[PDB]
Order: C-alpha cells, then structure tokens, then sequence
C-alpha cells in the first residue's frame, strides 16, 4: 500500500490556532496579519473537505486542553488530521498567549499509540511559528 | 505487525530550524500565504510533499523582508518540510 | 509591514 | 536572492530524540532500506517518494531483537528533512 | 519543476564510515557499518556519483575534509551527497575522538559559502542516533 | 544482532 487511504467517510478534522494577542507581561507582540492567514486557511481546507475549527488566542493551558480533547475523539470514520498553530514560537515551542508550551507536548497525544482511531492515518502539523532568532541574508544566484 | 508510535506524522514548518519566520502585515505570514496559494492550484493534481516542495519554492523566490529598520531588512526564508510518513497523501 | 514570528 | 538554507535534503535515520538500530551482520536498518529503494526506484521515482518508501519499509519490515528485555522489540521511523525547492530525479 | 542533473557529473557522494572508537570515548565498535559503506558504494556508483569512501575519522578529519570538499568547483555536478555513518545524539555526530555539530558540517556549503552549488541539491544522509529514546511502537 | 548507535 503505497498511498494513504483518503475515502474514509470523512476528510478529517483540520484544527486552526490563532494566536494574535499576546498579553503584555510576555513582551510578545501583536501578529498583525495573522487573521488573513486563518480565513485563508480555513477556506483552503473548506474546499478539500475538512471540519474546520478555528480557536483564537488561546493560553498555553487552553492549548494543552484543546489537543488533548481532540484527541480523545472518535477519529474511526476520519481519514486524516490536520492542526494548524499560527503565533510566535522559538526551536521546538509554541507560544499561547500567556507562555510557552513544547510542540512535542501537542504532537505526543496523536502518537499511535495513544489516539488508536488515528493510527495509520496521517497526521498533519502545519506550524507558522519561529523556530529562533537567526536571519537568513541569502545569496544572489 | 507493529508501527512505530512516531510514524505517520508530518510537520510542514514555515521556516528552517533555529531561524525567524516572516510575516506581513496586510498579507500574512509567506509560509500560510504560499501553502494555500499552491493546496489551490495543487491539490487535485499532486501529492502533498510535490505541494509543499513547491510552497518551498515559492517562499524562497517570491518573498524578501521590507524593513525601516536595516538589521531586518532584505532577508529570506526557507520553509522546512519533516516527514515521518509511510506513504504518499493526495487529497482526492 | 514585514514583521517576524 | 535565494535563502543559503535552501537546496538542502537531510535524511534522517531516525526520529528526533530517538535511537537508530543497526543489524552487526546485515547493517543499518536505514541504510539496507535506502540502498534497496534506490535500486529497486531510482529510474521510477521522484527521491522524497523513494524516501517515503525508505520510511515504511523502516517502519513495518523491522523490529529489534534483543537478548535485554530493555533493547527488545523496539521500532523505528526515518525523518525526512527537506528544504528543497524542486523535485529531484535520477534518471532523465 | 526539477533540478537540472544533466551537468556532466552527477557530483560527488561522500561516505564517512566511523566504525572503531578512541576509548576516551566510552562508544562500541559499530559491526554492521562497513556492509552500509559498501552497500551504499556500489548504490550510488549505479547512479554515476564519484564517491569517496573515507573510514574512521577523527572530529578535526570531518571538519577539514568537509571544508576541502566545500572549496573544491563544483561547477560541473549535478548535485553533492553526504553520508554520515557513526554514533550520535540530537544534532550531533562523532568523530573517532569526538563530537561534532552537524550544523559545522552542512555550514560550509550554504548556498554562499559553496557558490558552486548554489542553486544544486545538498544531500546529507545520516545514519547515527538522535538521542536515547525507544520507540515501543503500537500493534 | 541489533544494535544501537
């Protein structure tokens, strides 16, 4: 079997967290932009048929909350899994409005092991998010 | 007959490890911007990692930072595409 | 215009 | 300009944080499955598909075997790492 | 769209094979690894790679080969390819005597710093461990 | 015999 099976009943839950506002006592600033990204998103998965969620400027404990949840569901009839995060982050976090919280805490509760209606199934983490705060000058070619 | 509890996961990042991610602020981020632009165009047509090379293609071509402030400004991004999967995705 | 994440 | 990251393709042996398994008589896991794949699909295959076969073969063909309960049973999945920006064939 | 590998050389297919380790560093003989080298000699040979076999390095030969590779033209090729076979942990591979930051390695041939590859795929294939997880899997 | 690196 070389392709994932994609006619399941349903395409699968696609999952957007949009962070914009950070409060202050982070420092982080406002992601000006970041709601274009969301609608853009949403109507993309839209029309490939996914249950789209959007959740908005979630704490780093609403996020943790919201993933496991998520996973918790009865994915059986799903073909896939998507979850888009949109906010700041460093190398390995994501940022909720209140604090950091490690990516592998969110990607673990879909481990195979752990969410059996997904195992098998393919399981997507779109990140816009810094990964540090290296800058790329890039070369002339 | 066992998987790896890891397998089957992909995480499309908008930018290379240990690097900033750029965003605009009428447009929103490159990353998101192009990944839609090309799921749009592609994704009755190709398989998702042909989609994302190309969004890779796109950010690294198409987009180059604007900045009052000199240190931020001219840079460029490369998004970063980790796949754990087994098999080949399309989204029809 | 162009912010970073 | 294009980014100085881009252009870049790490395979992966294994997962972040994890070990990678090695057989002392037939090699690495990873290498015995990225050296059939290739010979058995580089003239058909576009290489992040040939990668995706190296990740199930990896993934489902293999399983420790370890005189250490601690050692014994254990799997593995490769990781993909790509900052191309176009596909990459080896044949014409 | 595809990279141009119709130069008139495929490029070069490096294989650093670290099988046997300075007791300063606590690591085991690697059996098993010198059948990946030869595996993947005669993998990339059937693709028309010039490789270069190279075994039992120390920290100072990678980095060094690594930048000599770096500075030679590699105007001609298609592409390069990179093969790391030794121990490991999270972004790091060991020489004979040591580690080394992978990012040391891959650094060299950004696409300013090798110029002559700018734009030509950058292949690095790491077979080493990643840190000391276990992965029990699921049935 | 399996071993890891």
């Amino acid at each position: 079997d070389n392709s994932y099976k994609m006619d399941y009943p349903e395409m699968g839950l696609c999952i957007i967290i949009n962070n914009k506002n950070f409060h202050k006592s982070t420092g982080m600033t406002s992601r000006s932009g970041t709601d274009v990204d969301a609608a853009n998103l949403r109507e993309t998965f839209r029309n490939l048929k996914y249950e789209v969620r959007n959740k908005n400027d979630l704490t780093r404990e609403e996020i943790v909350e919201l993933m496991r949840d998520v996973s918790k569901e009865d994915h059986s009839k799903r073909s896939s899994f998507v979850c888009v995060l949109l906010s700041h982050g460093e190398e390995g976090i994501i940022f909720g409005t209140n604090g950091p919280v490690d990516l592998k805490k969110i990607t673990n509760f879909f481990r195979g092991d752990r969410c059996r209606s997904l195992t098998g199934k393919p399981k997507l983490f779109i990140i816009q998010a810094c990964r540090g705060t290296e800058l790329d000058c890039g070369i002339e070619t | 007959h066992k998987i790896p509890v890891e397998a089957d996961f992909l995480y499309a990042y908008s930018t290379a490890p240990g690097y900033y991610s750029w965003r605009n602020s009428k447009d929103g981020s490159w990353f998101i911007q192009s990944l839609c632009a090309m799921l749009k165009q592609y994704a009755d047509k190709l398989e998702f990692m042909h989609i994302l090379t190309r969004v890779n293609r796109k950010v690294a071509t198409e987009f180059e930072s604007f900045s009052f402030d000199a240190t931020f400004h001219a840079k460029k991004q490369i998004p970063c595409i980790v796949s754990m999967l087994t098999k080949e995705l399309y989204f029809y | 215009v162009d912010a970073v994440d």
